[PDB]
Formats: structure tokens, C-alpha cells, sequence
């Protein structure tokens, strides 16, 4: 009753999510410096952490 | 803030207004150097900085504004223009480029372009919508473009020799056939003079290779 089950869903979803936070990180550092109307949402976040 | 009016000017005023800014001495230091040091000084300040040149964009698809009293060489004066501009404003290579520049930072070694504010000295909004040049429909020779001078100078006799001989128009195709040690030079000077005492408005070009 104490201990649980972590099968592959969970085990994905966890790497999936570091990656992202890992995206987001450069991503919030660029926008905080970024220009308005000056490029799309394709050039700022890459795709390889993920 | 221009480049080429910083270009223009002469290396002992440049390196009197280094010495009154306060920097290294600029005695022994490159002319080139010595603008990029007071472009830096003058940008620390909070002012802005304006450049030109021709776009040259690169096989990767960045590019750089090159310099014509270099005779567009590669210089650590370029500017810098991202890819991103470029896809931004349809620019390709040849687009005379004008706007505000800023010095490089701290990892980066060319002057970036912020915002463009001339394109080919012209308006933007007029050169977003233009037809390509390999859309344009050919045609001969319509307007006669005169050499003779009109002076009665000894030297328009060539010009009249030449304009009897074979009259040149509006985007003539033609041909100087002339074997070595013929006087292509002076007759290369007589047509430019020629060019530019009668038809001073046309752009003027001389390509000297090897």
C-alpha cells in the first residue's frame, strides 16, 4: 500500500516534461530580451533538448 | 553616425577625435581600428549608429554589407544581416541597405542591423512590390545616348570618329575588338568622360578585373 507501480506512460511523460522545461528555460531568456513583430514562433524554440 | 562620412574622413582628424574620446593611442593603429574604437565609444554614450552598403548574402543564408572604396572586400567593418531580416523583407543579393547599426558585443565580431530604413534609396512599401529583372521584356536600342561633346575640343575627335562609326544607345550589347598596344586606355577615358559630360544622370560603372 506503500509502494506503486511507474510503468513506461509516466516514465515518458517525466523525460518528456524535462525537455520542455529545458526548452522553456532559452525560451523565457529570449523573449525577455526579444523584439515585437521581429520573428515567428519557429525561430525560438529548438527543437533539440526535446 | 555614418560609416562612409567616418570613411571619408582624414586619418589625422580620426585620430585627434580617438585622442579627445580618451582611448588607446591611435598613432599606431589602423584607420579601420581606429573607426571601430569610436563607434564603440560613441555607442557606449546611448547614441545611434548608421551604416549602408551592398548586401552580399551567403551560401548559408546570412550575409554581409560590403563597402564600394574597397571594392567590396571582405572587411571587419561589414555589417552583419541576419537571415531572419532577410526572409522578413525579401532581400537577396544586391539590395542596397541603409539603417541603424550597433557594434558587436561581447562573442561577436561584425556590427548588426536593427532596423532598415532605405532599401536601393527607395521607400520599403515601394520595393516589397517590384517585377524580377528576368521578368523584364527586352528591347533594342531606342534612345540615343550622343558621345560627341560638343566643345569643339581637340579630343571629341574621337567621340565623332565614334559616334560616325557605330552611335551607342540604351542597353547596347557591343564589343572594343582591339589587339595589345592598340590605345584601349585612352579610348576606355574618352568614353567615360564622354559618358559623364553628356549624360551625367545615368550610373556610371567601370569594371577593371586583373
Amino acid at each position: 500500500g506503500n509502494r506503486r507501480i511507474r510503468s513506461v506512460g509516466e516514465m515518458a511523460e517525466n523525460q518528456f516534461r524535462v525537455g520542455l522545461v529545458r526548452v522553456e528555460r532559452a525560451v523565457k531568456e529570449r523573449l525577455s530580451l526579444g523584439d515585437l513583430d521581429t520573428l515567428m514562433p519557429q525561430d525560438m524554440i529548438n527543437a533539440k533538448p526535446i | 553616425m555614418n560609416l562612409t562620412e567616418l570613411k571619408n574622413t582624414p586619418v589625422s582628424e580620426l585620430i585627434t577625435l580617438g585622442e579627445n574620446m580618451g582611448l588607446e593611442n591611435l598613432a599606431r593603429m589602423r584607420k579601420q581600428d581606429i573607426i571601430f574604437a569610436i563607434l564603440k565609444q560613441h555607442a557606449k554614450s546611448g547614441e545611434d549608429i548608421f551604416g549602408d552598403g551592398v548586401l552580399e548574402i551567403l551560401q548559408d543564408g546570412f550575409g554581409f554589407l560590403r563597402s564600394a572604396d574597397s571594392s567590396y572586400l571582405a572587411g571587419p567593418d561589414d555589417i552583419y544581416v541576419s537571415p531572419s531580416q532577410i526572409r522578413r523583407f525579401n532581400l537577396r543579393t544586391g539590395d542596397t541597405i541603409s539603417g541603424k547599426i550597433r557594434p558587436p558585443k561581447e562573442g561577436e565580431r561584425y556590427f548588426a542591423l536593427l532596423k532598415v530604413n532605405e532599401v536601393n534609396f527607395d521607400k520599403p512599401e515601394n520595393a516589397r512590390n517590384k517585377i524580377l529583372f528576368e521578368n523584364l521584356t527586352p528591347l533594342h536600342a531606342n534612345s540615343r545616348l550622343r558621345m560627341e561633346r560638343g566643345n569643339g575640343s581637340t579630343e571629341d575627335l574621337t567621340a565623332r570618329v565614334l559616334d560616325l562609326a557605330s552611335p551607342i544607345g540604351r542597353g547596347q550589347r557591343g564589343l572594343i575588338v582591339a589587339p595589345p598596344k592598340a590605345g584601349k586606355t585612352m579610348l576606355l577615358q574618352n568614353i567615360a568622360q564622354s559618358i559623364a559630360y553628356n549624360h551625367p544622370d545615368c550610373v556610371l560603372m567601370v569594371l577593371l578585373i586583373d
